[PDB]
């Protein structure tokens, strides 16, 4: 089985630096990395066979050790366009996990969690003013992956929000412990909050 | 470089009935060898693309039977019969017979399913955040079709438009369903000199809005 694992990335400043690799598990192989935006979709910005797009000469530089098989993309004076998810894309079958870049002169900021309590009940957490993305929402470490919605974050006055809801049987809450787990790792944040009744 | 157009949604499909997805290339990827240098891509929510089919019309490794593709050089049709809610996504085009490498803006694949009323449920502001100065009141409105959905706050009964954020998610991969979140936001202050605070969801399931409040005072 391939895979190909994916990491680094994270939030710079205009101007900053930020250096990315992959491996593939599982000499023969070409490798390339696309990002991708809601704005501009999946672009193709460099390949390893060295090729970069129009749009990244001078600033990335694409390099491998095939050794390790762990492909690298060096990112040198980021501009706020080159805020994306990155993906390694061996063409043409396989892609990595993504790993999010984002450059913008707002700082690293954590966020504030809070917990939403009121046959089902639904319950829920909030994720307020944070910054760069992505969080991540847990219930109960996993247990609860059914019924939970997490909601896309929003970008109000230069902070994100997101907030999750879960829906249990009544006889579950408050009886057992319902928790949200959130983690923001480009903060170092991590928190299990507790959903008490009021 | 080659522009891969394709439309932003699909046609809406029923679950087990079949679905298309046009893609069409600017310049033609059918090639002397016979072989035409078009794949397909599957987006499913949360997640990267996998290949669903390479070389116009073969099918990937564990990619259920019911996907196909066929075309000429420059014009390609994805097909998935017998729709299941899992299909949903996004399908991306693209061709390698150039650099740069370029995709396709990726359809998404709309599943048509019975209607449902969303479950509306609305919180009040945490110990917690009350704590910190600010106040949310916060209104989910779950598992609904079809996506189009309206809310209005109400603070007191009046109106409440400032302060407001929203956000809905996609498709759900398994009940085919959509959910929207709701935050108003408030300092404190403000929130502990008023009363009543109202969620209110028109959806075309209930002529008369779904509303959900809560009263500072019971």
């Amino acid at each position: 089985e391939v895979k190909v694992e994916e990491s680094g990335g994270g939030l710079v400043q205009p101007g900053g630096s930020m250096k990315i690799s992959c491996v593939v598990s599982g000499s023969n192989y070409w490798m390339s990395w696309v990002r991708q935006s809601p704005e501009k979709g999946l672009e193709w910005v460099a390949e390893i066979r060295t090729y970069y797009a129009e749009s990244v000469k001078g600033k990335f530089t694409i390099s491998r050790d095939d050794s390790k098989s762990r492909l690298y993309l060096q990112m040198n004076n980021l501009r706020t366009e080159d805020t994306g998810i990155y993906y390694c894309f061996l063409p043409m079958d396989y892609w990595g996990q993504g790993t999010s870049v984002t450059v913008s002169s707002a700082k690293t900021t954590p966020p504030s969690v809070y917990p939403l309590a009121p046959s089902m009940v639904t319950l829920g957490c909030l994720v307020k003013g944070y910054f760069p993305e992505p969080v991540t929402v847990t219930w109960n470490s996993g247990s609860l992956s059914s019924g939970v919605h997490t909601f896309p974050a929003v970008l109000q006055s230069d902070l994100y929000t997101l907030s999750s809801s879960v829906t249990v049987p009544s006889s579950t809450w408050p009886s057992e412990t319902v928790t949200c787990n959130v983690a923001h790792p480009a903060s170092s944040t991590k928190v299990d909050k507790k959903i008490v009744p009021r | 470089d080659i522009v891969m157009t394709q439309a932003a949604f699909s046609n809406p499909v029923t679950l087990g009935t079949s679905a298309s997805i046009s893609c069409r290339s600017s310049k033609s990827l059918l090639h002397s060898d016979g072989i035409t240098y078009l794949y397909w891509y599957l987006q499913k929510p949360g997640q990267s693309p996998h290949l669903l089919i390479y070389h116009l019309s073969n099918l990937a490794s564990g990619v259920p039977d019911r996907f196909s593709s066929s075309g000429s050089g420059t014009d390609f049709t994805l097909r998935i019969s017998r729709v299941e809610a899992e299909d949903v996504g996004i399908y991306y085009c693209a061709h390698n017979v150039e650099l740069p490498r370029t995709f396709g803006g990726g359809t998404k694949l709309e599943i048509k399913r019975a209607d449902a009323a969303p479950t509306v449920s609305i919180f009040p502001p945490s110990s917690e955040q009350l704590t910190s100065g600010g106040a949310s009141v916060v209104c989910f409105l779950n598992n609904f079709y079809p996506k189009d959905i309206n809310v209005k706050w109400k603070i007191d009964g009046s109106e409440r438009q400032n302060g407001v954020l929203n956000s809905w998610t996609d498709q759900d991969s398994k009940d085919s369903t959509y959910s929207m979140s709701s935050t108003l936001t408030l300092t404190k202050d403000e929130y502990e000199r008023h009363n009543s605070y109202t969620c209110e969801a028109t959806h075309k399931t209930s002529t008369s809005p779904i509303v959900k409040s809560f009263n500072r005072n019971e």
